[PDB]
């Protein structure tokens, strides 16, 4: 049988959140210059000259 | 080449000339003492006249 108010029911949920899918588009990023670049030794590559 | 001695290792950066730290490797006298004027000449500042 069809009982109205025990088939009720009240359900709980969030409001007005928005959603994003990509994530490293609001970085943005540069390299320092290329000659003054250093490896993990903190000592620099291509540097024989 | 003319002592059998190795290349070099030259940072770009180093401060010393590689006349610098050629007089303090090899051994002769003749040519040490030529790399010693070199480095060590320089213009007299006087006033005259």
């Amino acid at each position: 049988q069809f009982d109205f108010r025990a088939s009720m029911h009240m359900l709980t949920s969030n409001l007005t959140f928005t959603v994003y899918s990509d994530l490293l588009a609001f970085v943005s990023a540069d390299t320092v210059e290329p000659i003054n670049a250093v490896a993990f030794d903190n000592m620099r590559i291509m540097n024989e000259l | 080449p003319a002592f059998g001695m190795q290349r070099m290792h030259y940072r770009n950066g180093d401060p010393q000339t590689p006349f610098q730290i050629a007089e303090q490797q090899i051994q002769n006298f003749q040519v040490a003492n030529w790399l010693h004027f070199v480095n060590n000449n320089q213009f007299r500042q006087v006033v005259i006249d």
